RNA sequence: AAGUUGGGCACUCUAAGUUGACUGCCGGUGACAAACCGGAGGAAGGUGGGGAUGACGUCAAAUCAUCAUGCCCCUUAUGAUUUGGGCUACACACGUGCUACAAUGGACAAUACAAAGGGCAGCGAAACCGCGAGGUCAAGCAAUCCCAUAAAGUUGUUCUCAGUUCGGAUUGUAGUCUGCAACUCGACUACAUGAAGCUGGAAUCGCUAGUAAUCGUAGAUCAGCAUGCUACGGUGAAUACGUUC
C-alpha cells in the first residue's frame, strides 16, 4: 500500500476496457489473484482461483479500494 | 616525586600522575564528588591515602579512559599505587600487609558455544 | 530432482530478484557463504586440509 | 564441595556508618545488580528512623540486630538407623548471615506502601520487640530447644 | 608515500617489512620503522554435523595482518 | 464530569482525566489540551466552572466525535462482512486475526481453554 | 569553537614481535617416599583463569534430502517447464523463549562512561522537508570516514498504592519501505480501541566470583522482513560446616 497507482495487472485491463462495450457477459478465466478493483468495472464474474476453482465472484459495488481479488478462499476449516 | 602511575580495572585504563601539595584529585577536566556517578563512597578509593598512614600528601589531576564507571573507577584506586611506591619505595614492603597494590582477579570470559551466558547451561525437559 | 534446479539457476528467468545461491562444488540451497559461495558442511571439508587460505582453527 | 572449606575472603567497609556489618544489609535488598538503588533508599530509611523513633539509628541498630538474632537450627539427621531431627547450635559467623535474611523479607510483606518506610518498621519495633521478625525466630527458637531430642548427632 | 601492506601469515609480513626497509635504508632514505596496525580477524561459528544434531559446534577465523611504512624523500636510489 | 455522559474521576489530572471519555486518551488528550486558563495542575474537579465550557465547545468543533460515531465502526466492520477477509472469516466463522489460529495460545478471541 | 591544525613533541596507555613459574633455596615432618599444610619477594598459587583437544568401545543410535553409494523399481512418466494454491490451516495436548502483574515502580523533559564488529554502488554524515515510520539531494571512505545517541544509573519534576497515568493482548481507519507485486502470507510508525493478569496446585529446572541474574551493543543468514542464533561489554551479590541419604 503506496501511492502511485494501485497496481491493476496490465493484461487484465486489457481485457476489460474493450470488454465493456457490448451487453454481453463473458466474464474473465483470469487466475491472477492480485489485481485491485478500478472503478469502471461492469456487471461480470471472475474465476479468481487456479488450483482447482474458477468460483465466480460478484463485481457488485463494494468497497472497491480493496487491492486484493481476495473474495475467493482457498481452504475450509471444518 | 611520583609520575606515571597506571591503573588497569576490567577494559579500564587509566593514567596519573602525582604533583606534591594536598590531597587534591580531578579527572578529565572536571570533579570528582559529581563525576563518580553514583558511588557514595568516593572516599574508599582514596583509601590507600588512609593505610599509607598519611591523606593529604599530594595532589593528582588525574586521567581515565574507558570501561563503565566503577570499571572506569576503582583502578585509580590501583593507579595511584604504582606511583606512590614510585614517590618512595619503602612501602611494597609496607602497603602489601593489607594486601592492595595489585591484583588482576577478573575480567569477563566467553559465551561458551550452545550455551546462554558464558557458565549457564539451558533448562532441559524431562526424562 | 536437483540437477534440473542447478540448469535452472545459472540461467535467468527475467525477474529481478527470483534468483538465489547455492553451493559451489556441493548443491545445498540453505546456509551457502557469500565469502566463499559453499556451504556449512561443504565448506568444511574444503576448510580441513589446508587447501583455502586464512583458516585457522579456532579458540581466541 | 567434597574438597574442603572453600575461602571466605569477602570485605565490606562503609562511607559514613563505620560499621562492617551494615554493608551486608545493603548487599541483601540489592536485586538484580543494581546497587545504584540500595544506598539511595537504605541511608533515606536509616534518616527517616529518627524522625519516627526515639533515636539515632545505630545505637538502635546493634539492639535490632539483637533482639533478631536466632539461637537454634534444626539440620535434620537420620541417626544410626532412624529418622529424626537435632538441634544444632550455630557457629558464629554464620549466625548472622542467617539472621539479616529476616529483615528484608518481610520488609516486602509490611503494605505501608513506601518500602523505604515499610522496610525500616522493623528496625524500629526491633530493638523493642514484637515486631514482624521476631515471631519467626522465637518460633523457631523454641523448635528444638523445649523439643530436646537425641543431642548426641554427629552433623 | 605510505605504502601499505597486508597478509593472512604474521610472520610473512613481518620478513617482508624488513626486505622493504632493507631495500630503502640500503638507498639514501629516511623511512621510518615499520608501523603495527592492529590486525583484524573474523569469525565462522559453524555447526559440524551433516544432519540436525545442533548445540555441538565449532568455530572458524582469519586473521589480516596490517603494516604500514612510509617514506618522505623521493630519491633516484629510492624509486621502485 | 460533563463532557460525553459523565466524566467520572474527580481530584487527578486533566490530561488523563480525559482518558476515561472514549475517542480522545494520552496523547491527544495532550493536544485537545489546548486553551487558555487549562493546564493540569491536580485541579480536576476544580478550577473551572466556566473554562470548562471552552474544552467541550471544541471537542464538539472536533469533528471526530468521541462517542456520536461509536455507530461507524460497525458501518466499517459490518460493511467488511460481505465476504473479503480480514473480518469476513474471522467472523463468520470466528477464528483471530494475528496470523497463528491454532500453535500458541490464542485465547485473546477464545473463550476459554 | 575543539580539526588535535601545527611542535614534529615523543612518554603515557596503545597497537603485534620478546624475558621470566616450577613445588624453586624455602619452615615443618612425612623418616629420607613421593608428596601435604605453612611462611618470601616477583602482579603473580600451587595443572594462575578459560577454550581448542573427546582412548578402547557401546546404542544394528541419526543421515541414501549435502555429497559418494551395492542392489531393486520409474522409462511419450515415480522424469521436464511455467502460472497459481500449500508448507502458517483448527475444539485441542506438550516443549522451549519473550513481555508483564507495579511505588528500591511508571511518565516527563534535561543529563555521563564501553567492547566487539561491518561498510568501494555498499556505509552514509552535516544542514534540510515530515506526529514518526522516513523523502530528497549530499562531502567524506578503511585505527583516521560512516552506521554510531549504547542502555541500565546519577541530580531533579510528577503520578501516591488503583483492573489503576500497571500492561498492549485485541480491532478499524490513514501511511512508509523493500519489491514485477504485501489478499492467502511480511515489517515499522501515530489515532482511538485498551482484554488476560495480584508473584501462580501436584511437580520440576539453571547456576560456586566477574559467576547466575538486569537493561543493552554488534554479526552472519539477507532486497524486504527474528523474542531464535552464535559473539561483546556495563552493573554484580547471597551461599558450600559437611558425605548420612
Ligand atoms: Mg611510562
Ligand atoms: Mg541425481
Ligand atoms: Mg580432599
Ligand atoms: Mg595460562
Ligand atoms: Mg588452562
Ligand atoms: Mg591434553
Ligand atoms: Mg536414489
Ligand atoms: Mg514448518
Ligand atoms: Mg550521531
Amino acid at each position: 500500500s503506496i501511492k502511485k497507482g494501485p497496481f491493476v495487472d496490465e493484461h487484465l485491463m486489457k481485457k476489460v476496457e474493450a470488454q465493456e462495450g457490448s451487453e454481453k457477459k463473458q466474464v474473465i478465466k483470469t487466475w491472477s489473484r492480485r489485481s485491485t478493483i478500478f472503478p469502471n468495472f461492469i456487471g461480470h464474474t471472475f474465476a479468481v482461483y487456479d488450483g482447482r476453482k474458477h468460483v465466480p465472484v460478484y463485481v457488485t459495488e463494494d468497497m472497491v479500494g480493496h487491492k486484493l481479488g481476495e473474495f475467493a478462499p482457498t481452504r475450509t476449516f471444518k | 616525586v611520583e609520575y606515571r602511575g597506571t591503573g588497569r580495572r576490567k577494559n579500564s585504563v587509566a593514567r596519573v600522575r602525582l604533583v606534591p601539595g594536598e590531597g587534591n584529585i580531578t579527572v578529565n577536566n572536571r570533579d570528582v564528588r559529581e563525576y563518580l556517578p553514583f558511588e557514595s563512597l568516593i572516599l574508599d578509593l582514596n583509601q590507600p591515602f588512609d593505610v599509607t598512614e598519611t591523606k593529604g600528601n599530594y595532589d593528582v589531576l588525574v586521567n581515565v579512559h574507558g570501561g563503565g564507571f566503577t570499571g572506569q573507577a576503582q583502578a585509580i584506586r590501583h593507579g595511584i599505587a604504582r606511583a606512590l611506591l614510585e614517590a618512595d619505595p619503602e612501602y611494597r614492603g609496607s602497603l602489601k600487609r593489607a594486601g592492595l597494590l595489585t591484583r588482576d582477579p577478573r575480567m569477563k570470559e566467553r559465551k561458551k558455544p550452545g550455551l546462554k551466558a558464558a557458565r549457564r547451561s539451558p533448562q532441559f525437559s524431562k526424562r | 530432482a536437483k540437477t534440473s534446479m542447478v540448469a535452472k539457476q545459472q540461467k535467468k528467468q527475467k525477474y529481478a530478484v527470483r534468483e538465489y545461491t547455492r553451493c559451489e562444488r556441493c548443491g545445498r540451497p540453505h546456509s551457502v557463504y557469500r565469502k566463499f559461495k559453499l556451504c556449512r558442511i561443504c565448506f568444511r571439508e574444503l576448510a580441513y586440509k589446508g587447501q583455502i587460505p586464512g583458516v585457522r582453527k579456532a579458540s581466541w | 564441595p567434597r574438597k574442603g572449606s572453600v575461602p571466605k575472603r569477602d570485605v565490606l567497609p562503609d562511607p559514613i556508618h563505620n560499621s562492617k556489618l551494615v554493608t551486608k544489609l545493603i548487599n541483601k535488598i540489592m536485586l538484580d545488580g543494581k546497587r545504584g538503588t540500595a544506598q539511595r533508599i537504605l541511608y533515606s530509611a536509616f534518616d527517616l528512623v529518627e524522625q519516627r523513633s526515639g533515636r539515632d539509628a545505630l545505637e538502635v541498630f546493634e539492639e535490632a540486630i539483637n533482639n533478631i538474632m536466632p539461637v537454634l537450627e534444626v539440620k535434620a539427621r537420620r541417626v544410626g538407623g532412624s529418622n529424626y531431627q537435632v538441634p544444632v547450635e550455630v557457629r558464629p559467623e554464620r549466625r548472622t548471615t542467617l539472621g539479616l535474611r529476616w529483615l528484608v523479607n518481610y520488609a516486602r510483606l509490611r503494605g505501608e506502601k513506601t518500602m523505604e518506610d515499610r522496610l525500616a518498621n522493623e528496625i524500629l519495633d526491633a530493638a523493642n520487640n514484637t515486631g514482624g521478625a521476631v515471631k519467626k525466630r522465637e518460633d523457631t527458637h523454641k523448635m528444638a530447644e523445649a523439643n530436646k531430642a537425641f543431642a548426641h548427632y554427629r552433623w | 608515500i605510505r605504502i601499505r601492506l597486508k597478509a593472512y601469515d604474521h610472520r610473512v609480513i613481518d620478513q617482508s617489512a624488513e626486505k622493504i626497509v632493507e631495500t630503502a635504508k640500503r638507498s639514501g632514505a629516511d623511512v621510518s620503522g615499520p608501523i603495527p596496525l592492529p590486525t583484524e580477524k573474523s569469525v565462522y561459528t559453524i555447526i559440524r554435523a551433516v544432519h540436525k544434531y545442533k548445540d555441538s559446534r565449532e568455530q572458524f577465523e582469519q586473521r589480516t595482518h596490517k603494516r604500514l611504512i612510509d617514506i618522505v624523500n623521493p630519491t633516484p636510489k629510492t624509486v621502485d | 464530569a460533563r463532557i460525553a455522559g459523565v466524566d467520572i474521576p474527580r481530584e487527578k489530572r486533566v490530561v488523563i482525566s480525559l482518558t476515561y471519555i472514549y475517542g480522545i486518551g494520552t496523547s491527544t488528550a495532550q493536544k485537545i489540551l489546548e486553551e487558555a486558563n487549562v493546564s493540569a495542575d491536580t485541579r480536576v474537579k476544580d478550577l473551572t466552572d466556566d473554562e470548562l465550557g471552552r474544552i467541550r465547545e471544541v471537542v464538539d468543533g472536533y469533528k471526530v466525535e468521541g462517542d456520536l460515531r461509536r455507530e461507524t465502526n460497525l458501518n466499517i466492520k459490518r460493511l467488511m462482512e460481505i465476504s473479503s477477509y480480514r473480518g469476513i472469516r474471522h467472523r463468520r466463522g470466528l477464528p483471530v486475526r494475528g496470523q497463528k489460529t491454532k500453535n500458541n495460545a490464542r485465547t485473546r478471541k477464545g473463550p476459554v481453554k
